[PDB]
């Protein structure tokens, strides 16, 4: 499907702030993106992922451009030294040679 | 504002916009920073509500943070909301009023009591030890949360002497922040209340059922006295609307 | 296929030449998809192949039918005239009628074939992104068939002992059936009735397991392990995978690569199985039993053992998030509640027969040290919160401070005091703290440390918290282990108010799934009687033929029961597609039949009690027309007997859906040689 | 052509000092934009072009 990945950092944080401070207002901000389906979000002792998946034939790269906005639109109101990054243009699924 | 031509997507616009901001954010003073607005205009204020409270009980401030951090949260979940915004009320405010006589006799500037006042409000740890047998995450406290915490930091340390604690320089309280709007029912006296704005393009129907719904089903998680009164609802219009056109089409 | 194809023609025609003129349709058909397909912008997959080696055969009967035609109609021009005497004119007239006479009947087939199996494009989604391109190909390679045959067929057919046995066997059976039509039809009812029996047996999933040359290994564990234990089990669990003969190598990782793809945390082992190319074993060690040996070896008790084949596995997780075929979810908005009730459902779902594990994610398994920092007692030595939390974020911590340059390179900092100051709470307890006023004092003078416990990870699904719940079971069908699931949790296990649960994985996509080919028929049905009414301009002989499918999907579930295969999508494609060929093979039917009773008949039933000369018209209508409708089902069958026999790789998508269409080419058929006579004979009086 | 430049300032920095912390991962990095056909880039004692 067209996923979207979130991952933002907050150093030295216990789940329950970083989930409170940034995967919610993120989870709860994403659920608005035009043709959004699904927010899956889990945030762990310094680590916060986001997953955005879209619906059925949406552009990959539209979905891209409009989850940048509300990226901008989210920033004003993390904490002071978090940022939240763009993942890459690829998924899980392609995990295509792995050497040694 | 800026408005675009005929026929343009709603979209591209909004993308062509952030290129222009980003290069002209260049420009701009040291703290300003230009923020994009909703994706929504002002004509789709689709549904609005008022926050009454028929008991004397409930004060003015505690239904605007309500509304803030429940309301605005679970109804901005409906799939096309672009936004709910809050009317009226109080918004609470740490207000620390200083003494210009008793300052005086200590000799502190301000400028020091803001630098301990905005530096203990932190919480970080950053550690992983082993406990002998698994592992073991590191904590470290420092958020604010009470009254009294802000009447135990002190601002200058005195060796071997009664250190001045903020409770000697500045007295703290709860206030309202500097209001920015007021709203008010038919006659009463002032209310907070909510506001829905539907993401341009879609259909106000089923955004406005899917808000009844859920203001319906939360109905029983408010507190005892609050109601939700609905001071505006285009739907009212629509089903005119549509009936009138049924019936003329019919006769 | 192309060579059976070929065979089977040459065979039943015993004309090289007339083999050839049938066969030639197929490369050409092959070359317009293709085109086709790589103007539209689709590459060569196993959809894309699996598509053209279906329609092989339904395009190549509709040459033949013609091919046959023409023989006739030359041997019987030869029969009336003496021989030695021909010339190119005359041949190609009676070839432009003979391919005229019915060309119009198997173009309508064809395109009936291709716009009843269109309505399968409404699938949305992992099924609808799977079956696009099979769809697509066909329908491209069955169109380019029609053009070919209403077009170059004729010009390549104008320039260029077995059915004795037939004709012997459908004699008598046919008179007898003619003899009694009504029993006929109630004996077709009674076996379109007995076919009940198989779809109790037949199972149930989402989709084959398609087989590839490695394979993924993910237990699931406790998140309360160290590094270094983390390691010596890795360790372990890679010298025990690789002790089993059909392995070449082992890559075991725990935690993530330096990628945001990955969020795995320590304490997850991922191990990659690479196995030995299939011809290196005994052959009759399938992939099943290699799982099963890996399973039973590789015990190590602390693991849910989980195997699974990468891309099906990371398209799971992406689709859904839930690694195992099968899972539950459980919502709220407590966590005590959540965890309470995965922990009932975990320890009540591992009791079914068919479930091999079942293992809950904890939500409050995480270890604290909580440092409550007495505010009062910070002050009395004159340190601010910061100062006395500086001594446990970087000192008994390590944070970054900053990097050093290295041409290209950059590498991190670090800050922090010796180990034997993190040994145990009592040593942060002493550990020793230089205050403001230069001073010696202890951690425990101005804060109380504890030990606690809490959330370890908080997973959030549409900004609600979820509890994961895993189940592993490899030996019993998929719904039937779900439906047992659910029952079960439906009956000894209480549900809570604010708390929901939900199956997820496969299970969603099934239903899914099948929600859309329950709904899809009708439009099938409406296109075929659509296309049915445009050739033979009666309602009549439309619903006559076709009320042969019902025979069709008889014969493909007793076929699917019969090989072992299971319900899936395949098998709704395949009957989607088994459809359209039953209908095609009654429109041949009853044209060859309806041209007989046309021809002489029309003149003795005016005269009441004339029953003798219309049995002599279906006679001939079942003489002269045998061996189309043998050479068609013939070529259908073996067309499609190569991918059904087939084990390769991708071979057991093809083979589900070529199952059910194998199976109903022998089941409709054979009763539509004695229900369209039947039926059509009481339709004439 | 379909060109676009990314202009960045390096204040007081040695063109091998901006030209490995500034203008390589930048060319880099531009080279994976899809339909990237070239990536030009240099680098002078302040500033950096790509």
């Amino acid at each position: 499907d067209v996923q979207v990945i979130i991952k933002t950092s907050y150093p030295g944080q216990a789940p329950q702030i970083v989930e409170n401070q940034v995967t919610y207002p993120l989870t709860t901000t994403m659920l608005s993106v035009p043709g959004a389906k699904t927010v899956r979000g889990f945030s762990q002792f310094g680590d916060s992922y986001v997953y955005v998946i879209f619906e059925d034939g949406t552009d990959p790269y539209w979905a891209r451009s409009r989850v940048l906005e509300y990226l901008n639109q989210v920033q004003g109101k993390l904490p002071a030294g978090v940022s939240a990054e763009l993942g890459p243009d690829a998924t899980g699924v392609g995990w295509i040679y792995e050497y040694a | 504002y800026v408005i675009f031509e005929d026929g343009t997507d709603p979209y591209w616009a909004r993308s062509r916009v952030l290129e222009y901001l980003n290069q002209v954010q260049g420009k701009l003073p040291a703290g300003v920073s230009a923020e994009l607005g909703p994706d929504a205009t002002g004509v789709g204020w689709i549904y609005e509500y008022a926050l009454v409270d028929r008991s004397g009980k409930h004060d003015l401030a505690d239904l605007r943070s309500l509304q803030d951090w429940f309301l605005k949260y679970e109804l901005k979940t409906i799939p096309d909301v672009a936004e709910v915004a809050s009317v009226g009320g109080v918004v609470k405010e740490y207000q620390v009023v200083i003494d210009p006589q008793r300052l005086a006799q200590y000799g502190i500037s301000l400028a020091e009591v803001k630098s301990a006042l905005d530096a203990s409000n932190q919480e970080a740890g950053g550690s992983s030890i082993e406990l002998a047998e698994a592992e073991y995450m590191v904590r470290a406290s420092g958020y604010l949360q009470t009254l009294d915490d802000f009447n135990h930091i002190v601002l200058k340390a005195s060796e071997n002497g009664v250190p001045v604690y903020l409770r000697d320089v500045a007295k703290v309280q709860i206030g309202p922040e500097m209001r920015r709007g007021i709203a008010e029912l038919n006659g009463e006296g002032e209310v907070a209340g909510g506001v829905v704005i539907l993401r341009s393009g879609k259909n106000a129907r089923e955004v406005i059922a899917a808000v009844k719904d859920k203001l319906e089903t939360l109905k029983s998680s408010l507190p005892e006295g609050v109601e939700i009164v609905t001071t505006y609802d285009r739907s009212q219009l629509i089903d005119r609307a549509i009936d009138n056109l049924s019936g003329k089409l019919l006769e | 296929e192309f060579i059976v194809v070929a065979v089977v023609c040459a065979l039943f025609l015993w004309h090289v030449r007339s083999a050839l003129v049938a066969i030639i349709s197929l490369p050409l058909g092959l070359c317009i998809a293709f085109i086709v397909m790589h103007f539209q912008g689709l590459n060569a997959n196993i959809m894309s192949l699996g598509g053209i080696a279906i329609a092989v055969g339904a395009m190549v009967d509709a040459a033949i039918v013609m091919i046959e035609n023409a023989h006739k109609r030359l041997e019987e021009w030869q029969h009336q005239h003496p021989d030695a005497t021909l010339d190119n004119k005359t041949r190609w007239q009676v070839i432009t009628d003979a391919s005229v006479e019915v060309g119009p009947a198997l173009f309508i087939s064809l395109l009936i074939i291709t716009l009843s199996f269109i309505p399968i494009f409404t699938l949305e989604g992992q099924e609808g992104r799977l079956f696009g391109p099979l769809a697509f190909t066909k329908t491209y390679a069955m169109a380019g068939a029609a053009l070919l045959a209403i077009v170059v067929i004729p010009i390549l057919m104008g320039y260029w002992p077995l059915n004795r046995f037939l004709i012997r066997v459908y004699h008598p059976l046919l008179l007898k059936v003619l003899h009694w039509p009504k029993t006929t039809l109630l004996v077709a009812a009674l076996s379109v009735l007995t076919v009940l029996w198989p779809l109790n047996k037949v199972g149930g999933e989402f989709l084959p397991q398609i087989n590839e040359g490695d394979l993924l290994y993910m237990p699931s564990t406790l998140p309360g392990i160290s590094a270094a234990e983390a390691a010596s089990m890795l360790q372990k669990t890679d010298k025990l995978i690789m002790s089993v003969p059909e392995v070449a190598r082992v890559f075991g990782k725990t935690g993530k690569a330096e990628t945001a793809t990955d969020s795995a945390p320590l304490e997850m082992v991922e191990t990659t199985i690479q196995l030995k190319p299939q011809e290196q074993w005994r052959p009759g060690m399938t992939m099943d039993k290699i799982i099963e040996e890996l399973d039973n070896t590789v015990r190590l008790p602390g693991l849910a053992n989980l195997w699974v084949p990468p891309i099906r596995n990371r398209i799971d997780m992406l689709s859904t998030g839930i690694k195992s075929p099968i899972g539950i979810k459980v919502s709220g908005t407590v966590l005590a509640d959540i965890d309470a009730m995965a922990e009932q459902i975990e320890e009540v779902a591992r009791t079914v027969p068919g479930v091999a594990s079942a293992l809950a994610e904890r939500l409050e398994g995480g270890r604290y040290i909580n440092v409550e920092i007495n505010r009062e007692k910070a002050a009395r030595y004159g340190m601010t919160v910061a100062d006395v939390q500086l001594f446990v974020t970087s000192a008994v911590g390590g944070a970054m401070v900053g990097e050093t340059v290295e041409g290209i390179a950059r590498y991190p900092i670090n800050l922090r005091y010796p180990q034997s100051w993190r040994d145990s709470p009592q040593a942060l307890r002493q550990l020793p703290i230089l205050t403001p006023m230069k001073q010696q004092i202890t951690l425990a003078d101005v804060a109380d440390i504890k030990v606690s416990t809490g959330p370890s990870m908080l997973k959030t699904e549409n900004a609600r918290p979820t509890s994961w719940i895993y189940i592993d079971a490899r030996d019993r069908d998929m719904v039937s282990v779900v439906h047992d699931l659910q029952k079960a949790i439906a009956e000894k296990v209480q549900l809570k108010p604010g708390t929901s649960v939900a199956f997820s994985g496969q299970f969603e996509l099934l239903e899914r799934a099948n929600h859309k080919l329950k709904l899809m028929v009708p439009m099938t049905l409406m296109i075929i009687f659509v296309l049915l009414y445009l050739a033979f301009r009666r309602v009549g002989e439309a619903l006559l033929i076709i009320s042969s499918v019902p025979f069709a999907l008889v014969g493909g579930i007793w076929l699917l029961w019969w090989m072992g295969f299971h319900l899936s999508v395949a098998t709704g494609t395949g009957f989607i597609a088994l459809a359209g060929v039953a209908a095609e093979f009654g429109v041949v039917m009853l044209m060859y039949l309806r041209h007989a009773i046309e021809a002489v008949p029309s003149l003795n039933n005016p005269q009441t009690f004339s029953e003798q000369k219309l049995d002599e018209a279906l006679y001939h209508g079942a003489v002269l027309r045998v061996r189309p409708k043998a050479m068609t089902v013939a070529v259908i069958i073996a067309g499609l007997l190569p991918i059904l026999w087939g084990t390769g790789a991708g071979s057991e998508v093809m083979s589900r859906i070529a199952a059910p269409m194998i199976g109903g080419m022998i089941t409709a058929p054979l009763l539509s040689l004695f229900i369209i006579p039947a039926a059509y004979k009481l339709m004439w009086l």
